[PDB]
């Protein structure tokens, strides 16, 4: 029998989106993106349908024998993509899901394997003795993204510290073994079987809607699980491309435009 | 595409309605109506340009 | 009896919009703004609801004894107003109606009268012997607008012609007597009775949807019908303010952004 009143006291193929078309997919946590429901809110939202929910292509990168990996942050990577960025900077609160498509083509005589991982609340480690001293500009590279490293290079500057991340490939840049990174939503591109990967990411956060400028909801990490090789050539390089499509995006809190200082 | 069966690649074909500067880079072109074509899987691609105009008829 | 097959041969208070609020109105031609119907079109339109349909306030002007009038062009005046301008420049085709509110307050000891006229396809005259030689930059001043004159000042420059308009107050800048300008939708602000005017303009054009950059659908003209005076003071000046709210706006033809060269 419970005595106290409070409960706490109780003892215990082609995909077309908007005006864009790309020619199996993985759905994160088995949850498709959806709009906010009437039983959860905090004014009239602004919900663009086709002016923002479309595929945007990022800058192509090059994969060689010495490449260690790449990473991007969302919605940071799309801050300068058409009207999506304008709505992001003109509103205090934003929400959206994503569709990520990774393209990399090779021949039958090439070999290699890429692992793509989608990580919620992807926090990276610094490059100095000081803790949590990374700057906003360095933590939001944009569409260019960042790269991984095979060793921890401590910053020796004392007058003008860099205040940058120092990810480590085999620690996933956060102090966890890479082998377990498959616990996150993931895809594998093996050159002998396939040449592309697709993932669908719903909106994940402790709040229904949150600011897009000061908080990044998703991180994308691409790492070479097996080194690239071709016949018996000494040097090999192939392009890797990334495309991202926002889905079911909502904005609220219209006011003057935000102008962050990126360097 | 009339290459060899061992050739592979990807192409982007874009249409842009009038009004702005003609595209000169992939970044500008992708903002229009674009289709991505995979040579290896398909040797032929088709893109439909739909009718969008202020006037009901256009001069020849 | 008709012989030929072809028919041609046949013989013959507070108003709230979006996040804006203003505290009788005139509806042009008795037609409220409305969206395009399914029985008239030419892709998926983009129809912002609250991010663009709201009141924007232009720069205040000053009315004195020597003032002759002011004029503005729409949608030209709103080309740099929030997301409305971004959608205007990111789309090939646009459509919209307008709500115009003119504010001017004075005392009981002042006297004067302002006439506000909304003109469809408002074409102005040049300032040179050459015909239709006005430049795009001079024909689209923006939110600053233009002013009227009491006489025609021919441009004497032969090397660097100005290529500007020369409106005449009593000819309405188009060769028609001002007295008949009341045939257009109009309002009168008399300082002894009222202090504000409101007009609602639907979309008017020979086509359902048309480009907003190279064509202006409406013109607004404000002229002093009676001179301003106050007691027996030699100089009198009072502010006049204009606010405009887009209504039922549609856009189509998404592509890269247009960047017109304004000087």
């Amino acid at each position: 029998i419970n005595y106290y009143k409070d409960s706490a006291s109780n003892a215990a193929l082609q995909l077309t989106i908007g005006n864009s078309t790309i020619t199996n997919s993985v759905v994160a946590y088995g949850r498709w993106p959806e709009f906010i429901r009437d039983d959860e809110a905090n004014d009239q939202p602004t919900e663009p349908d086709v002016a923002t929910c479309r595929f945007y292509t990022l800058d192509t990168v090059m994969w060689g024998k010495e490449s260690k990996g790449w990473w991007w942050k969302l919605p940071d990577a799309l801050r300068d993509m058409g009207l999506f960025g304008q709505n992001m900077y003109y509103h205090y609160l934003g929400r959206s899901g994503y569709t990520v498509h990774v393209q990399c083509n090779a021949s039958k005589f090439h070999q290699g394997a890429l692992g793509v991982f989608a990580i919620p609340e992807y926090c990276l480690a610094g490059d100095s003795d000081k803790q949590r001293y990374t700057s906003y500009a360095n933590a939001n590279p944009g569409e260019k993204g960042g790269k991984f490293y095979s060793q921890f290079n401590r910053d020796t500057a004392v007058t003008s510290p860099k205040r940058e991340f120092c990810p480590v490939d085999y620690l996933l840049g956060c102090g966890v073994l890479l082998g377990n990174a498959f616990v996150y939503p993931h895809q594998i591109i093996n050159l002998r079987t396939n040449n592309s990967a697709t993932i669908v990411l719903p909106y994940v956060n402790a709040m229904a809607i949150d600011s897009m400028v000061k908080h990044n909801n998703w991180g994308i990490a691409i790492l070479p699980l097996s080194p690239l090789d071709f016949a018996q050539e000494s040097s090999v390089e192939i392009p890797i491309t990334v495309t991202i499509a926002p889905m079911c995006s909502e904005f609220n809190g219209l006011r003057n435009v935000t102008a962050p200082k990126f360097q | 595409f009339c290459g060899s069966m061992m050739a592979t690649g990807k192409i982007l074909v874009a249409y842009a309605p009038p009004g702005a500067q003609p595209p000169t880079s992939r970044k500008e072109a992708m903002l229009g109506t674009h289709v991505i074509w995979d040579l290896g899987l398909q040797s032929s691609c088709t893109m439909v340009v739909p009718w969008i105009s202020n006037v009901t008829y256009r001069q020849t």
